[PDB]
């Protein structure tokens, strides 16, 4: 668990973009580092989508120390005014804890 | 004096118990939580598996996909327990995941990982506790696995019941609980079929005990109604208790053998399996047994009748098999296949029946199974010498060990006590003691295990766990007395004036100093016998022996 050095430490690492579709159901498989194992006590993963719109809570696995994935699920927002829009995106394991986004990977609802 | 025991930390439950050989240090497996104890039975530390929100209909349970039925939170029974030294770990497989397994770190408890993506990492639907079984087997590496049977409760396309499963060593990696050889014709997994299911609504295969010798592997089993007892429809389900095997190296499962087993005493019979276990015998049951030192032996504890596997009855009885002894019969059974009489006479696994297939064989022990007269039964039910039989108090688990070479029994009860039996049948004699360590109202489980340095016994109830001592002579006081109970693992130790077990005296094994029957006691006499009350201070000379 111990980390002194800062490549180590717990991150999502970028993918070719995020490309979302508004109603469709799609999974969103994610590449980071250093995952934690959650410890006793401790919850899984979910991935928090900040949408003002609606702000969805997706529960996902990790499968390893450098791969996640949000499961089947549909978004959308409310509005029809703009074709592309970015948004971030939190992961959160154990509830609270949100893992570092360096990069602020977004996730792009079209 | 007392005996130290653990009580549930969860006050809550109970399910199964192990102790590490190198460590002492004791696992016991609950619902919802597993716990590492010390060799005293503190508390070392506490794992938390329970109450996740889930539904058993559901297949790939919520985390994979989404279910439809309702959610509610539910209790993690704790199925199965398994030590991985060479791991470092604890396998310690739940429930309520569609029974996924978890890896616990040996020393801290520290979740290695547990494996939910896969259909192979989902074990069985089966709430029960203890219906589940198997061992773990290792080699260097390029040479592993895991073999584990489950309960299916009708799933039978989701789940396995016997399986051959691969263990990789990061606990991470997907692999996990992956079948050993899978091809699209055979893989190393056996199914129940569709059809038997319709046939008989019910039918689950239950594994109690299990465990390796040789290079095979073993399980004791209970089954459901085929032919037994007969019957055109369905209606009610009798169980009938058998042995199986399988040879370590058959990627194919071609091994399969399966006999049913049980022992009758004076016109009663015990066909159910309470629990087994394997042993040694140590010099003095082995001569009369006539064995070689290596050679195994098989305690087992029955319940009278077929009936309710549920809640079974209080008649029970503790047989003994040689495993040499079956290992004959199978032997003489498939040398017999191999002849091509019969049919293989398996009813769950083949409603039609196929002929054996007669072929030119050498057959022997080391006989893996061939691609013809493939899995098969067995017609002759293997019965067992019998030892002990309670008729008031149903007899619950068994353990059992070498001491000097005399070969002591353990006996948990539906009561809560211990009974400490030496088996002399071989040699000549019964029960010594019995005790109650344990918990005075209600019983004890089949996981009982004696420590490592063989000191003591834990033995496990629902609510505690309790450290029973493998002999408490110092009660007694004189050497007359000492061996005047009879209580086999008393003796005297003379210049100490003592009564304990060999090991216990001190240079007992030196000529004299220690006093096995009461003949060797001690003996004295006094010259002047009778002295006046007049006289003072006379001179009295003592003989002793």
């Amino acid at each position: 668990g111990r980390v002194k050095l800062p490549e180590d430490c717990p991150q999502l690492l970028r993918v070719d973009k995020i490309l979302v579709p508004v109603e469709v159901i799609k999974p969103i498989t994610l590449k980071a580092k250093n995952l934690p194992q959650p410890q006793s006590g401790q919850r899984g993963y979910e991935c928090i989508l900040n949408i003002q719109g609606i702000e969805q809570r997706v529960p996902a696995l990790r499968f390893n120390s450098s791969s996640v994935q949000c499961q089947n699920t549909s978004y959308s927002y409310e509005g029809m005014e703009i074709n592309n829009l970015p948004v971030e995106l939190t992961v959160v394991w154990n509830g609270h804890f949100n893992i570092d986004n360096p990069a602020q990977n977004k996730v792009y609802l079209y | 004096p007392s005996f130290v025991t653990f009580r549930g930390e969860p006050a809550e439950g109970f399910n199964h118990l192990v102790v590490d050989e190198r460590t002492g240090h004791i696992y016991l497996g609950a619902v919802n939580r597993i716990y590492k104890l010390s060799s005293d039975l503190k508390v070392l530390v506490t794992h938390q598996t329970g109450p996740d929100e889930d539904n058993p209909k559901c297949y790939p349970p919520r985390i994979v996909q989404t279910c439809n039925e309702p959610l509610a939170s539910t209790n993690n029974v704790n199925k199965m327990l398994l030590i991985d030294y060479k791991e470092n770990r604890l396998i310690a497989c739940g429930s309520l995941y569609q029974g996924i397994c978890k890896l616990l770190r040996l020393e801290d408890l520290f979740k290695l990982g547990e494996p939910f993506h896969k259909k192979e990492h989902y074990l069985s639907g089966v709430n029960e506790s203890g219906s589940v079984f198997g061992v773990i087997v290792s080699y260097s590496n390029f040479d592993d696995k895991l073999f584990i049977a489950t309960a299916v409760d009708g799933k039978p396309e989701y789940f396995p019941t016997i399986s051959s499963r691969k263990l990789t060593k990061n606990s991470e990696a997907d692999g996990m609980f992956a079948y050993v050889f899978h091809d699209e014709f055979v893989a190393s997994m056996i199914k129940i079929p569709s059809d038997t299911f319709t046939v008989i609504p019910d039918f689950d295969i239950y594994y109690v005990y299990g465990f390796s010798s040789g290079n095979f592997v073993y399980f004791l089993t209970l089954q459901p109604e085929m032919v037994s007892p007969p019957g055109s429809t369905t209606k009610e389900q009798v169980y009938t208790s058998k042995l199986v095997r399988l040879c370590k190296e058959d990627t194919a499962f071609n091994s399969y053998v399966e006999v049913p087993i049980g022992c009758e005493r004076n016109g009663v019979e015990y066909r159910l399996l309470q629990a087994a276990y394997l042993s040694k015998a140590g010099a003095v049951l082995g001569r009369t047994l006539g064995v070689r030192p290596d050679d195994d032996l098989l305690f087992t504890v029955f319940s009278k009748g077929q009936k309710r596997k549920m809640k079974s009855l209080d008649e029970s009885a503790l047989c003994i098999f040689i495993l040499k002894q079956i290992n004959d019969r199978i032997k003489d059974r498939l040398q017999s296949c191999y002849r091509g009489e019969g049919t293989l006479d398996l009813a769950w696994l083949k409603v039609k029946d196929i002929p054996c297939s007669s072929a030119l064989l050498t057959i022997d022990d080391n006989f893996c199974g061939l691609d013809m007269n493939a899995p098969l039964g067995v017609s002759e039910m293997v019965r067992g010498i019998p030892v002990f039989t309670e008729d008031r108090d149903r007899m619950t688990s068994v353990i059992a060990y070498v001491y000097k070479n005399h070969s002591l029994a353990f006996v948990g009860t539906k009561s809560g006590k211990l009974k400490k039996i030496r088996v002399d049948g071989p040699k000549g004699n019964a029960l010594q003691y019995e005790t109650v360590q344990v918990v005075d109202s209600g019983p004890v489980l089949r996981d009982m295990a004696f420590s490592k340095d063989h000191e003591q016994l834990y033995i496990m109830s629902e609510r505690q766990l309790t450290r029973v001592p493998v002999e408490s002579c110092g009660q007694y006081r004189s050497c007359g007395e000492c061996l005047g109970s009879g209580d086999p693992h008393c003796g005297w130790c003379v210049l100490h004036n003592t009564c304990t077990r060999k090991e216990r005296c001190e240079r007992s094994r030196e000529p004299r100093r220690f006093a096995s029957e009461m003949k060797q006691c001690v003996r004295l006499t006094v010259h002047p016998n009778n002295i006046s009350v007049s006289q003072y201070n006379v001179l009295l000379v003592l003989e002793t022996y």
